[PDB]
């Protein structure tokens, strides 16, 4: 059970410094180096670099060289990149990977942590429930006017799983995302069962959950 | 430092084969290793040393090197095998080297006709001096299709927010369409119609708001 979990999504201003987390499971940490990779909204995977995790010595891109710190806390099998004098252009998903032991390729990968750099403000959605007003019946909530990405729903705190379908955002011009999920239940179930979306966005420290029906 | 060169996109039709190549200068000397990403997930590993599959990963899909070309190649495709794919190396002096990826969708699938659902404002954003209409269409394709908002037959030409059709996790593509009013507007109609097009068939959901 080789996990790599990593800490969650941020805004971060320009100028300033952004910290990700990488906490290694399943396997012994000093038996494999640790690598991050990031990859920019729709481009490509881009290599940043490799520590060592027993000795802490890394081996960077030189690009990023000046203003990147990998470490490993060894105590408590976690891995970190702190990124600083961030641009514009760092936008993008971190990923941690841990490098194959005695090789060159990246066998396991990290979710990834969404870095959004911007001196735009965080704003944490309004959340709505969607429901027709007169086989299947449709409920959701509509996750409105929130930056950056990203957001995480789920409905009756992990339980719903069938049926439901969150659909990726839309970004209007007003530089807002805006989100909906919906879950295709059976018209029997209204009353008895009560159905509740969750919604996190992380970057704005936001936590909802809306009871759309009973 | 060291280059690695894809293709931009191939496509594949199912359980047909293709080929990605991967050229470098002498990178038949070098191991290349080649991962798969789904749209919306993280890379996974899918070949290693040139030619080798990691757990879980079928013998339908093959990998080579020789010279200034490597290969991976998919046949018998499936849906899933859809996403990106990159190359990579590990040189001595450039250190871990991606290739810029190349696109694989997965054509020649059933089609598959869309879902639509058509939400009123709620009575919550009422409250906020707002009217929203939520257009939902799902398990659809190809991903072509035309969503036209109407009001009272009406076409509209202000407030409308579609979402580029994207593919889900279960193969099949998705599309959210929004429209904005304003509170005096959502009441100055008897009903408001999301329309959907697809190859040819047009489905439609109306809302009416003395029905709320």
């Amino acid at each position: 059970q080789v996990q790599l979990v990593q800490s969650g999504s941020e805004l971060k201003k320009p100028g300033a410094s952004v910290k990700v987390s990488c906490k290694a499971s399943g396997y012994t940490f000093t038996q494999n180096n640790m690598d991050w990779v990031r990859q920019a909204p729709g481009q490509g995977l881009e290599w940043m670099g490799d520590i060592n995790t027993r000795s802490g010595g890394v081996i960077y891109n030189e690009e990023f060289q000046d203003r990147l710190i990998m470490t490993v806390d060894k105590s408590t099998d976690t891995a970190y990149m702190e990124l600083s004098s961030l641009r514009s252009e760092d936008t993008a998903t971190y990923h941690c990977a841990r490098r194959k032991s005695y090789g060159y390729y990246l066998d396991v990968w990290g979710e990834g942590t969404l870095v959004t750099v911007s001196s735009a403000s965080t704003k944490g959605p309004s959340v709505f429930p969607l429901a027709p007003c007169s086989s299947t019946a449709a409920l959701g909530c509509l996750v409105e006017d929130y930056f950056p990405e990203p957001v995480t729903v789920s409905w009756n705190s992990g339980a719903l799983t069938s049926g439901v379908h969150t659909f990726p955002a839309v970004l209007e011009s007003s530089g807002l995302y805006s989100l909906s999920s919906v879950v295709t239940v059976p018209s029997s179930s209204l009353g008895t069962q009560t159905y509740t979306c969750n919604v996190d966005h992380k970057p704005s420290n936001t936590k909802v959950d809306k009871r759309v029906e009973s | 430092s060291y280059v690695l060169t894809q293709p931009v996109s191939v496509s594949v039709a199912l359980g047909q084969t293709a080929t990605i190549t991967c050229e470098g200068e002498q990178i038949g000397s070098k191991e290349v290793h080649w991962y798969h990403q789904r749209p919306g997930q993280a890379p996974i590993l899918v070949m290693f040393r040139d030619a080798r599959r990691p757990s879980g990963i079928p013998e339908r899909l093959s990998g080579s090197n020789s010279g200034n070309t490597a290969s991976l190649t998919i046949s018998g495709a499936e849906a899933g095998d859809e996403g990106d794919y990159y190359c990579q190396v590990w040189d001595s002096s450039s250190y871990t080297v991606f290739g810029g990826g190349t696109k694989v969708t997965v054509v020649g699938q059933p089609k598959a006709a869309p879902s639509v659902t058509l939400f009123p404002p709620s009575s919550e954003e009422l409250q906020a001096n707002k009217a929203k209409l939520v257009c939902l269409i799902s398990d659809f394709y190809p991903g072509a299709v035309t969503v036209a908002w109407k009001a009272d037959s009406s076409p509209v030409k202000a407030g409308v927010e579609t979402t580029t059709p994207s593919k889900q996790s279960n193969n099949k593509y998705a599309a959210s369409s929004y429209l904005k009013l304003t509170p005096e507007q959502w009441k100055s109609h008897r009903s408001y119609s999301c329309q959907v097009t697809h190859e040819g068939s047009t489905v439609e959901k109306t809302v009416a708001p003395t029905e709320c």
